[PDB]
């Protein structure tokens, strides 16, 4: 996966495509908000915000 | 002072307000009741910036605003209307309930004979245009979905038993008629070129 | 713990259990898993949040 | 041909239409064309079966069924009226707001809609009645529902970036004391029933 991979899904269609296909993917994961990635990381790195 | 408007010109005027349409065929004596009191009727409306429009061989009234266009505005703002914008798919089927209201109306006359059409062969040809949600039930669902917002705009009946349905004269009325077959247009365009 | 920072850890948490298989193996979304049983305990006065 | 209901009259009652009510604390242009040509609305109104009540000291008008014939069952059977009828909890809400709207009326004066509430003083009294499901969020999430059903009807502004709403003066005359005694005795008759 790659920031050039989401463009073109992108451009292909919709964010309904893109959630449809991490759906299909896996070692992906959407957020349509930001704390919820926020919280996702923080997770993946043992680490608080602060 | 003032005594009151008549109880049935005021449930006949009710019950096009409601349905912004009245019918004989279905609803013989508020068509009526409006018939010999139009007068009264529109001018009720006159407060209001509205009015009927008629069609006594489809036996259909219609309000409409009654405003100029463009007098001070440039395009018409009435807040009592909001003027929605059908999406896509409704502006579709709109576009070919009203050829095929045109097409009935060469087969039957306009009017006197109301259109009617069985839903299976719409299927096919929406989902044609469309694209598949997923299923066959699944454009059974959403077709349904978009013949209740029609009937709840007034522009068609339930599917019944056989789902066959009553398309609804205000079709033949509609605003912008040529900007829905410019639709039909691109539509059976983008179909042809994308095979 | 901030919500979406517990939802998410037990979302993780959950995963060692569908790795696990003897109690609702998820396979359609541990975070989903997570806010349902998250939803759940709160119902049962286990977890209240301010 | 015919005359013209005066357009300001015809923009001022329809607006209030749209709106349900109108302030003077708000549109005063309206408000006066109303209170200069009020019996013009009731005549307007006749054939709609709706009326005109006022309230200068709050500054407020505020469009109303006419009770004359409109089913006994209730106003709300109204065709041309949409929105549903107020429920129980609503309704318990409205009491709570009521109280404070009086309340503050007394400490400024029955003037205009500074009547300014912070939602978390909410949260404890209707946390009573309703219950704690232990969870803030969720039951913020209930609060904010319900007032957003009240905006429906007209009563609440929704929260500002400060998290406080105003009371829409429309709620006292909903809230006078001849509907909280004939709800109130209806509300014992509940009880009997239930018990």
């Amino acid at each position: 996966q790659t920031l050039e991979h989401w463009l073109n899904v992108y451009h292909e269609g919709g964010t309904r495509l893109l959630r449809q296909m991490e759906k299909e993917a896996i070692g992906l994961w959407t957020y349509p908000n930001k704390k919820q990635y926020l919280a996702r990381l923080r997770d993946f790195f043992e680490v608080g915000e602060n | 002072s003032e005594t009151r408007t008549l109880q049935k010109i005021r449930e006949a005027t009710q019950e096009l307000l409601k349905y912004g349409l009245l019918e004989e065929a279905s609803k013989p004596n508020l068509y009526r009741i409006v018939l010999s009191h139009p007068e009264e009727v529109t001018r009720i409306l006159e407060p209001l910036d509205l009015d009927i429009g008629i069609d006594e061989i489809r036996g259909l009234l219609y309000v409409k605003v009654r405003l100029d266009e463009t007098p001070a505005q440039d395009e018409w703002a009435h807040p009592l209307v909001r003027r929605q914008r059908l999406n896509l798919e409704q502006s579709l089927l709109v576009a070919i309930l009203r050829q095929h209201f045109v097409a009935w109306e060469q087969e039957s006359g306009t009017g006197a004979s109301q259109a009617q059409i069985a839903i299976d062969d719409l299927l096919p040809q929406l989902q044609i245009y469309l694209g598949d949600p997923g299923s066959e039930s699944k454009e059974r669902t959403r077709l349904l979905t978009l013949l209740d917002q029609l009937k709840g705009h007034g522009l068609v009946t339930s599917p019944d038993a056989h789902e066959r349905i009553v398309i609804r004269p205000i079709i033949a009325h509609l605003a912008d008629p040529i900007n829905l077959q410019a639709l039909l247009a691109w539509l059976r365009e983008q179909i042809a070129q994308q095979t | 713990i901030p919500l979406e920072e517990a939802i998410q850890s037990l979302s993780s948490i959950l995963i060692e259990h569908v790795s696990q298989e003897q109690y609702d193996i998820n396979q359609d979304n541990p975070f989903l898993q997570a806010s349902r049983e998250l939803r759940e305990w709160i119902k049962r006065r286990l977890i209240v949040e301010r």
